[PDB]
DNA sequence: TGGCCTGCAACGCGGGCATCCCGATGCCGCCGGAAGCGAGAAGAATCATAAGCCGTAG
DNA sequence: GTACCTACGGCTTATGATTCTTCTCGCTTCCGGCGGCATCGGGATGCCCGCGTTGCAGGCCA
């Protein structure tokens, strides 16, 4: 479901009955794009080079 | 690191506590009021290792379980601990045979096993690198076989197999070649009709070998008298079997200052110092240790780890 | 503050010696049962290949 | 009024290939039980004598 409005984004996910939810949440964190890396790379011009 | 000691009780309660607390609780003598309880519980296995090391739980069905030390219940949140059958996936009538603390997965360390049908087997510790709590098959058992003895053998150590008919064999582990985990193994002792292996002792030090019979008769014999024959050959005389003695219950290596545990079919527990037993040779019967009625017999011999 | 350890004198029976019977045992001939080595088969896993988005440019 | 294409560079994820784990075919041959008989060492049974076990009471220890 979804409950987002003009007071803040809110996403609601119904957990299946008879489930801890923490293992499912970890599987999501491992698979869902909620955990992504970042390619830090500091390159710029100092005297045009 | 937190050097702890792991104490497994006779009823199957596993737990551990730090060495400082264990030595503090050990100070003093045991109360004689508790010794009058015939249905009490005592420590079965004792070991000291690191909390980050791995333990190998060996069952009688040929399965081995690998788990960490910190997964066991601590001294807090319960004094007696938790049953081992509720934390390990053990089947019905599946009892734990032996537990071997392992610090490093050394290639030179081998896990020697022995079955009831005389089939022995050793496995390189390297093959036990990655094993979960579910466990795997450590030895292939035939119909009517069970695992009875597991010990770590390496270098030039020897192994000994004990029988109920008074036979015993002693051979070096160099005459055996390792195999896979899902194989049967090699044969180590001659067994007669209806006879099986009862115990295993690896010679370490100068401790004497203490054996016993069903009717409470036992003796002691030094290891310097036991010949060193080949594997799966005829066994030398261990004890004179007689209708007054019965089948051999078991044998455990004991020093001159330790204790032995003797249990009967009724439930009588008897603690006897080893100094009250005469020292005799191999081709002997022994002396009288405890009384025995015409309808009871000793069913278990074990060295007190206290 | 209560119980374990030990000196001591009196009661008690087991250790030591002698011996014939018994059950393990070595040996020999005979029968059988894992085995284990090589070989074949199955499952598990890490390297290699084709974009997709990020924002300007045509 | 609106839609569809690629270059400039990096990580990943969506799928066919190779080393490590495992499942278990083959029987046969040297080897390990298995039974019978002569053999030998132990010991249970009997008697004698001193030492191991135990009760009482005191001083020491957990």
């Amino acid at each position: 479901r979804d409950e987002s409005d003009k007071d803040g984004m809110r996403i609601v996910i119904e957990v299946k009955r008879d489930a801890v939810g923490e293992v499912v949440l970890n599987n999501l964190y491992s698979q869902t794009q909620l955990q992504v890396s970042f390619g830090i790379n500091m390159v710029a011009l100092h005297h045009g080079q | 690191q937190e050097d702890v000691v792991v104490t497994l009780s006779h009823q199957g309660y596993v737990k551990y506590q730090p060495l400082s607390e264990y030595e503090a609780q050990r100070r003093g003598g045991k109360g004689k009021s508790a010794a009058r309880i015939k249905e009490e519980d005592f420590i079965d296995r004792l070991l000291v290792a690191n909390t980050h090391d791995h333990i190998l739980c060996f069952s009688s069905r040929g399965r081995v379980y690998s788990m960490k030390v910190y997964q066991l219940p601590e001294a807090t949140r319960g004094a007696r601990g938790r049953p081992i059958v509720n934390l390990l996936p053990l089947e019905q009538d599946e009892r734990i045979t032996a537990i071997l603390p392992v610090t490093e997965f050394e290639e030179g360390v081998k896990v020697f096993m022995a079955t009831a049908n005389g089939t022995v087997k050793k496995t390189v510790l390297t093959e036990f690198n990655r094993l979960r709590t579910a466990g795997k098959v450590a030895i292939k058992l035939v119909d009517g076989d069970e695992l009875i003895g597991v010990d770590l053998t390496s270098g030039e150590d020897e192994v000994m197999l004990f029988s109920a008919e008074g036979k015993v064999v002693r051979f070096k582990e160099s005459s055996v070649r390792a195999m896979g985990c899902n194989t049967t193994g090699v044969r180590g002792i001659r067994l007669g009709e209806g006879d099986k292996v009862v115990s295993l002792i690896v010679p370490r030090g100068d401790g004497a070998i203490l054996t016993a019979t069903q009717n409470g008769y036992g003796k002691r014999t030094a290891v310097a008298e036991y010949p060193t024959k080949s594997r799966a050959t005829k066994g030398v005389i261990s004890i004179k079997v007689t209708e007054r003695n019965g089948l051999v219950v078991g044998a455990v290596q004991v020093d001159d200052c330790d204790q032995i545990m003797m249990i009967t079919d009724a439930g009588t527990l008897v603690r006897t110092r080893v100094s009250e037993i005469s020292i005799v040779g191999r081709n002997t019967q022994g002396v009288i240790l405890i009384r025995t009625a015409e309808d009871e017999n000793v069913v278990g011999l074990q060295r007190v780890a206290e």
